[PDB]
RNA sequence: CGAGGGCGCACCACCGGCCCGUCUCGCCCGCCGCGCCGGGGAGGUGGAGCACGAGCGCACGUGUUAGGACCCGAAAGAUGG
RNA sequence: CGACCUGGGUAUAGGGGCGAAAGACUAAUCGAACCAUCUAGUAGCUGGUUCCCUCCGAAGUUUCCCUCAGGAUAGCUGGC
RNA sequence: CUCAACCUAUUCUCAAACUUUAAAUGGGUAAGAAGCCCGGCUCGCUGGCGUGGAGCCGGGCGUGGAAUGCGAGUGCCUAGUGGGCCACUUUUGGUAAGCAGAACUGGCGCUGCGGGAUGAACCGAACGCCGGGUUAAGGCGCCCGAUGCCGACGCUCAUCA
RNA sequence: AGUUUGACUGGGGCGGUACACCUGUCAAACGGUAACGCAGGUGUCCUAAGGCGAGCUCAGGGAGGACAGAAACCUCCCGUGGAGCAGAAGGGCAAAAGCUCGCUUGAUCUUGAUUUUCAGUACGAAUACAGACCGUGAAAGCGGGGCCUCACGAUCCUUCUGACCUUUUGGGUUUUAAGCAGGAGGUGUCAGAAAAGUUACCACAGGGAUAACUGGCUUGUGGCGGCCAAGCGUUCAUAGCGACGUCGCUUUUUGAUCCUUCGAUGUCGGCUCUUCCUAUCAUUGUGAAGCAGAAUUCACCAAGCGUUGGAUUGUUCACCCA
RNA sequence: GUCUACGGCCAUACCACCCUGAACGCGCCCGAUCUCGUCUGAUCUCGGAAGCUAAGCAGGGUCGGGCCUGGUUAGUACUUGGAUGGGAGACCGCCUGGGAAUACCGGGUGCUGUAGGCUU
């Protein structure tokens, strides 16, 4: 798919649709002190060996893209996450399509 | 033979107190004579009563037989239970009531004759009303009880308010998952 | 092993009927709705929103909410061994006024005029409807004709 | 294995309870050793208040 | 005996009302602390709630469960000899 | 006449020993001895489950389950 | 002159996954008192309009508005079961099967009894202990109850009837 | 050293996925309805292929026009859709839902209700509203994704976003952490364990719920017959045969099934021995011939009697010698 | 008796060809300055009124096609329930009720609402 990257939608914030910013979520990195990450730790040191499951049964071939939408009002720098369905490719901002047009020989 | 289902033939019904007091009994064999004898159908309806078990036979508190009474027209009547009648502490006056009860509680009955009531038994009002003329007839509230609480559709159905059976109540007790939208589902 | 889908085996429940396609005539949309009255659900299949689900086609419910474009219907639902009320949003394109009641409604204020003329005229008039009765005794002419003779016909291999 | 509607319940009977059980059969014996000793203590602190300081 | 009429128990259906959570809208009030303070309203919605208590203790029955667990039954595993 | 047969004395002990090797032998027990204990181990599996009369009286189907010899669930049953 | 394709009007034969038409059996709803008809009141909804809609408050109407039958409503606790099988009919796979798989009703399982010699299911009929009467399905040479009727009319000779 | 090494399944394995879904049919004119039933499809794709508005008409054909032809573009006419609408199929659709333009982001923020599967639980998907904020159009309106039916995912954990929000334990400040609300990272065995083999050295609990051997149903296949008679038979359908078709029987073949047996019915062949069957090889008595005789072939009554010795091979079968 | 504007049902209204059309109307028609769109004032939009019913439109016609409605087909096909009916079967008959569809043969060829005109 081909999301523009400015799009102008509802802001909480502000209340009312406004322009915004669009780029694509990454996951962020892991903190080592989060409660769970803490629990896995205690959990994992010492005698037992691995003490959580190893999915290891991947099956899905694509994620669900996220989109990061951020008002650019200056002051209401609002974040939003919107979710689109799944994608095998896709690209943020890209060359629009036209019709009537030769494809390449 | 015959096309017919045998499955409701036998009504089920008490046709006798299961107690054993006597003093039960004995009113139970007063008032199924006047029953029988009479065509009032107030004496059908208190020895029917006097068969019933303790949980349909709810106790009558005093607010709500003081309200009952206060109704127009009902001056000057008898209200009868079959049942105890229990104090509320939570009236600050009580009138002249005519009253015949199964049990009066050791406090109710004291505010009841000092307001300058009357208590009956139930022997009592056959004599003073064979055919339960002039009478108010109460119940106290029979789904008055926890156990109404959890009845009827299950808890974990869409627009049921039942109670569940939980040991503990607390926020770790039956509250995370088909409770809220955030875990799982709500419903 | 059959599939869930929401139209399975609707291919002629939906269809249009012979030579009857295109635009919707426009008094089905004028059809005026209240709540209480009786509305046999169709289910057309030119429109495809507000659609019924196909165990309500041919089914009869009664109106208890009206919105801008459809309305809630209470219709009874047979699952297993009980019947329950089901509540269904349905646009106004797949109902039509039942005429079941519209006959009894009829009924009724032809009974209420006939009470009140046979009690201001002095009259009694049966207002029940009555099964057919047997045939009362009659007398049939044959009008100087004798009845003709009717025999059974001889067997030929037609063709 | 559940049946209807219940309570869920977590007994705390998987570990050999049994071998551990103190019953109170010498209830009412303690209580007269108890008493017997407390009697006996008064009589030693003659004047003295028998519940103590 | 009695057409009609009346007060209506319990309970059921429905409509209102009140309490806590959470939204939306909005205007007022309080004062030793004039505050990034405190209180209040209307309209939806979430609660195992209120709306003149019904529980507690004891006994018995039935059902479910943890225990040797209705009775008998492995191939095995472990500790020490 | 030999890598021969054999007594007695010694050494090696159980996931160990010993094996010119067959998973052989290790007290009639060996692809892990025997003894006692943990232990009445667990069993969705097999077998059994003790007096009389009266009344009512089924299911082998729905949904979910590493579910298919089992359960939960609805249904059908009885009692109050 | 002739044969193709093409077109036109006809003609033979078909369709579980084709269809104009279109049954039988079947599915839903209605057959009143919570109804009908009068007046009024409320609304922040709707709005040319005292407009619409809904709600509420009074009043008057009983020939109780098809047949037939039946006393209903409601709650709690709950066992067993969750291997099924058979028959008429419909029906899928298979050459077929006492095969495998569906639909409907009934049955067996859980059920004895009369009959089918015999038999889980067929036919009749379901059951407390008995006397008398009468039947069902089925029978009435003898086994073996009952034709030991002066039964009626035909058909049939089989050296595998 | 410890543990695991899915399920369904006309036994199990191998093969498939009938394991989560969607279309038509089965399906017996409401709905529901099975098999490793039939024909197929899905794990995507799309800032437009989403949302409005406007203007158009599509497939195909006929007739014409320089190059230009059977297909290049232009023109007229006919054209009920015979095209297109992303994809499987079904439905639906014409100043549409198709095509081309213009403007856009309703594919946004929210609370409930309902439908579908259903236990009337969830998820997913969907329907009708209500409250915001927007788009488009002159407006009525339409739009909170795709014309409809499919295109997907719990707890725990992680990660991001939001409240000048709550807690962070004697008080205060600040980092940090915990929380409340909403997205995402996924469990395809799709209501969601973290999982390789081998055993003939094997073990146990069971199973005739389930295979290997008999028996039973069936008889496709095997075997043996019949009907028709186009032909073969120097001629001549039928002495002897019998193509194309068609009707049967048999249970000495192999399948099909899984009813009995898994707290056991000893599983091939031979040897030995008895009996039975007839669909008769010989012998007795016969009929027919393309029966001169001899020999042979066909058929009838017929199972009384006989049907052998050996080489090779475990063989049954086979083949050869006599 | 008709028409116009807006319609309801959506062919008894459609399709092919022919004839007639008074009056209003509806059109065809004339032009591009403005408004507005085009490759093209053809369409659309705008400004008109010389001419014409040729066309659209209306009415009528056709042993017209279609469509609508009847008869026939036909108590046929199929079918609910029943039998210790028949038949080796395949299937068939009867009892009890319900009951079609072609071909073929007839008739018909828009009704109508609101508002506003014309018709001696
Ligand atoms: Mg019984
Ligand atoms: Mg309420
Ligand atoms: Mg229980
Ligand atoms: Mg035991
Ligand atoms: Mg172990
Ligand atoms: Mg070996
Ligand atoms: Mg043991
Ligand atoms: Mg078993
Ligand atoms: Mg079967
Ligand atoms: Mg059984
Ligand atoms: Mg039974
Ligand atoms: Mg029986
Ligand atoms: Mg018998
Ligand atoms: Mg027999
Ligand atoms: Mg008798
Ligand atoms: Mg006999
Ligand atoms: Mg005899
Ligand atoms: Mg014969
Ligand atoms: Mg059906
Ligand atoms: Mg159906
Ligand atoms: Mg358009
Ligand atoms: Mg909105
Ligand atoms: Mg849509
Ligand atoms: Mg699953
Ligand atoms: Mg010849
Ligand atoms: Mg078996
Ligand atoms: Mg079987
Ligand atoms: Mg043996
Ligand atoms: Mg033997
Ligand atoms: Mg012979
Ligand atoms: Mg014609
Ligand atoms: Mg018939
Ligand atoms: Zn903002």
């Amino acid at each position: 798919v081909n999301v523009p990257k400015t799009r102008r939608t509802f802001c909480k914030k502000c209340g009312k649709h406004q322009p915004h910013k669009v780029t694509q979520y990454k996951k962020g990195k892991d903190s080592l002190y989060a409660q769970g990450k803490r629990r896995y730790d205690r959990k994992q040191s010492g005698y037992g060996g691995q003490t959580k499951p190893i999915f290891r049964k991947k099956a899905k071939t694509t994620k669900k893209i996220v989109l990061r939408l951020e008002c650019v009002e200056p002051n209401c720098r609002s974040k939003r996450m919107l979710a689109i369905k799944r994608c095998k490719h896709f690209e943020l901002g890209g060359d629009k399509k036209r019709k009537g047009q030769v494809i390449q020989f | 033979g015959v096309d017919i289902r045998h499955n409701k033939d036998r009504k089920v019904r008490r046709k006798e107190p299961k107690s054993q007091d006597i003093y039960l009994r004995l009113l139970v064999k007063l008032y199924r004579f006047l029953a029988r004898r009479t065509n009032s159908t107030f004496n059908q309806v208190v020895l029917k009563r006097l068969f019933m078990s303790r949980t349909n036979r709810p106790p009558l508190s005093l607010s709500r037989m003081i309200r009952k009474m206060k109704l127009p027209g009902r001056e000057n009547k008898t209200a009868v239970v079959v049942g105890t009648i229990t104090d509320d502490v939570r009236v600050q006056e009580v009138p002249k009531l005519k009253v015949c009860a199964l049990r009066v509680t050791s406090r109710a009955r004291s505010r009841i004759l000092r307001a300058g009531g009357k208590i009956l038994t139930f022997d009592q009002l056959a004599l003073d009303s064979p055919k339960g003329c002039g009478t108010v007839l109460l119940s106290g509230p029979r789904k008055g009880r926890e156990v109404y609480r959890h009845f009827g559709k299950a808890p974990g159905t869409p627009h049921s308010h039942t109670k569940p059976y939980v040991r503990s109540k607390g926020r770790k007790f039956e509250r995370a998952r088909g409770r809220r939208a955030s875990r799982g589902y709500k419903n | 092993t059959n599939t869930k889908g929401k139209r399975r085996g609707t291919r002629y429940m939906f269809s249009r009927p012979f030579r009857k396609h295109g635009v919707v005539p426009l008094a089905t949309y004028m059809r005026i709705y209240k709540k209480g009255d009786i509305v046999d659900i169709k289910g057309m299949g030119t429109v495809q929103k507000g659609m019924p689900h196909k165990c309500y086609h041919g089914k009869t419910g009664r109106v208890y909410n009206v919105t801008q474009h459809a309305v809630g219907i209470v219709v009874n639902k047979q699952v297993k061994g009980k019947i329950l009320a089901k509540r269904i949003n349905v646009r106004i394109e797949h109902i039509k006024h039942s005429k079941s009641r519209d006959s009894f409604l009829k009924r009724v204020k032809e009974n209420d005029q006939k009470k009140k003329e046979a009690k201001e005229k002095g009259t009694w008039v049966q207002l029940k409807r009555q099964p057919a009765p047997p045939r009362e005794a009659h007398f049939v002419r044959t009008n100087g004709k004798e009845p003709e003779l009717l025999e059974p016909i001889p067997y030929e291999f037609m063709a | 294995a559940p049946s209807r509607n219940g309570m869920v319940l977590k007994p705390h009977f998987h570990k050999d309870w049994q071998r551990r059980v103190a019953t109170w059969f010498n209830q009412p014996a303690r209580k007269i050793r108890r008493r017997k000793a407390r009697q006996a203590k008064a009589r030693r602190i003659a004047p003295r208040p028998a519940s103590g300081p």
